[PDB]
């Protein structure tokens, strides 16, 4: 069957995958006890140094060259679907994750992340800034060819 | 308290080579400083300049990674090592929430909410032509039939 | 189109023997290809395993599942006596803000809306199956209480 | 003229019926061949249709509980899910 989630990759271990090195949620998948993701972390830790990529683009070009599976965040995938029409997203937002900036204690923007950048969210500035950065047969035909050639031969014999 | 000394202080921006829409601007003049990069973090730094107005040193880093600790080292390398070895003692870095970044980064509300998904190429899946002649069975049996 | 070719043959009509052999061979190739397609479709239909036990529900993440939060069911699941129930509680904790309900009838309507497997009390299973015939139970008793 | 059409649709009908019977027999035989004869408990791990288990608690219970081979641990999971 065609791939619909990582459960299909657990079923179909013929096509391998990879991820970014160091701490790109492998330790999260080490700590995760979901059975499909237990199998995912087991196979990609058996292939820890065997089949793995270091940068974001190195895994991207692997899908560009060969039939490679590539587990990453929705932001990079959403950016590269606008970049290339040959790429597709499989599955959904399974693992909830927050990309955010740390703050000092008592800094004036510490609560203005929660107010003024929340005012950017309420006015919607944070999403069209993202939008302005990235927009977001066969065998039967062969049988007909052979049958047509045989028909031409039968007509040319028949007269 | 150091609240009387923390005011009117220069702010150090330590980010890495980010997402491909966040890079150096293409120009003949090497526009550096606060114009070193253009991106969504640069737009958020413009928003922080409307919020704070402090001087920002938008500059690259010598490591280029949000490194974690090792089993043979125990020290969280990379930008976490940058934010604990006094290059910027206030932990200011755009990254994702991890298991250990809750306690090694002082942290705030995350602006971006995202998931983890699978990226795959779209296949054509088309093999047209005379492939009854090109079965996985050998054509030796076909010329035997002939 | 094949019958159009047969009508062309009937219009233009040793040669009869070879055109009969060609037509019979083309017919049996079409019949055999249809037979192989039907055999593959019937084989993949009979190889379907509908989810019956909680072991079937543990290995599949496509069908979402859960119970009413703080209704002592995930209190049992977080004990994790069997690793299947450990995977149940791990999927419940990972999808804490996703597949958790607060009412029994709230968990009923999520099953009636989308593909969902609601974990709830077996005596009330008898009530909701006596009332509604579109719903049923799978498996037996996971854990016995009173 | 009509007899040729009668024979053609009769050959068509019998061919479709024979092909459907052959496909159903092929699917049933493929399911029966997939249901392999049981040996060495790896067929017991796959076939959950034939239920099984130990006798009761004791030496057989603790050996499968403490097994980390994950075949016998899967056996203990199956026999402890339905231990009553
Ligand atoms: C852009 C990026 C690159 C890779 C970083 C790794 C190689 C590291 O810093 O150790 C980061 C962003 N935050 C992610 C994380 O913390 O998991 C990480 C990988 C990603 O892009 O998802």
């Amino acid at each position: 069957s065609p791939i619909d989630s990582a459960d299909d990759l657990a079923k179909q271990t013929k096509i391998e995958y990879g991820a970014v090195e160091d701490g790109a949620t492998m330790t999260f998948f080490k700590k995760s006890k979901i059975s499909t993701y237990d199998k995912m972390w087991a196979f990609m830790s058996s292939r820890r140094q065997s089949v793995l990529v270091k940068s974001n683009e190195e895994g991207i070009q692997r899908v560009l060259t060969s039939d490679y599976a590539f587990l990453m965040e929705s932001t990079t995938i959403e950016f590269v679907t606008q970049r290339n029409c040959n790429l597709t997203q499989i599955g959904g937002l399974i693992d909830s994750k927050g990309y955010g900036v740390g703050t000092p204690m008592g800094s004036p923007y510490r609560d203005k992340i929660t107010i003024a950048i929340l005012q950017l969210q309420e006015e919607g500035k944070l999403h069209m800034m993202k939008e302005k950065w990235w927009r977001g047969v066969q065998n039967i035909g062969g049988i007909f060819i052979v049958l047509a050639a045989g028909l031409v031969l039968s007509v040319f014999v028949a007269v | 308290n150091i609240t009387d000394s923390l005011s009117n202080r220069s702010l150090i921006v330590t980010t890495i080579l980010e997402e491909p829409y966040v890079l150096f601007k293409k120009s003949d003049k090497p526009l550096y400083g606060n114009d070193r990069f253009e991106g969504y973090c640069i737009d958020l730094l413009r928003e922080l300049s409307t919020i704070l107005g402090f001087t920002y040193e938008i500059r690259l880093v010598e490591d280029g990674k949000y490194g974690a600790q090792d089993d043979v080292n125990g020290q969280w390398n990379g930008m976490v090592r940058e934010l604990i070895d006094h290059k910027a003692d206030l932990a200011v870095a755009p990254l994702a929430i991890t298991y250990v970044r809750e306690k090694v980064i002082d942290f705030s509300k995350p602006f971006m909410t995202l998931g983890i998904s699978i990226l795959y190429r779209k296949p054509n899946g088309t093999n047209p032509g005379v492939f009854s002649f090109l079965n996985p069975l050998s054509p030796d049996i076909w010329m035997y039939v002939l | 189109l094949a019958y159009l070719g047969v009508s062309v043959v009937l219009f233009v009509i040793l040669s009869t023997r070879i055109v009969g052999g060609i037509w019979w061979f083309f017919t049996l190739i079409i019949i055999s290809s249809y037979t192989a397609n039907l055999a593959a479709f019937l084989t993949v239909e009979r190889m379907e395993s509908p989810i019956d036990s909680a072991d079937d529900l543990a290995k599949q993440t496509k069908i979402e599942y859960g119970a009413v939060e703080d209704g002592a069911t995930m209190t049992f699941f977080k004990k994790s006596k069997i690793s299947t129930y450990d995977k149940m509680w791990a999927f419940m904790s990972s999808r804490r803000q996703s597949v958790l309900v607060k009412s029994n009838e709230e968990g009923i309507q999520r099953v009636l809306t989308s593909d969902y497997a609601f974990l709830m009390e077996s005596t009330t299973i008898e009530f909701v199956t006596q009332r509604n015939c579109n719903l049923t139970q799978i498996g037996g008793l996971i854990d016995s209480k009173g």
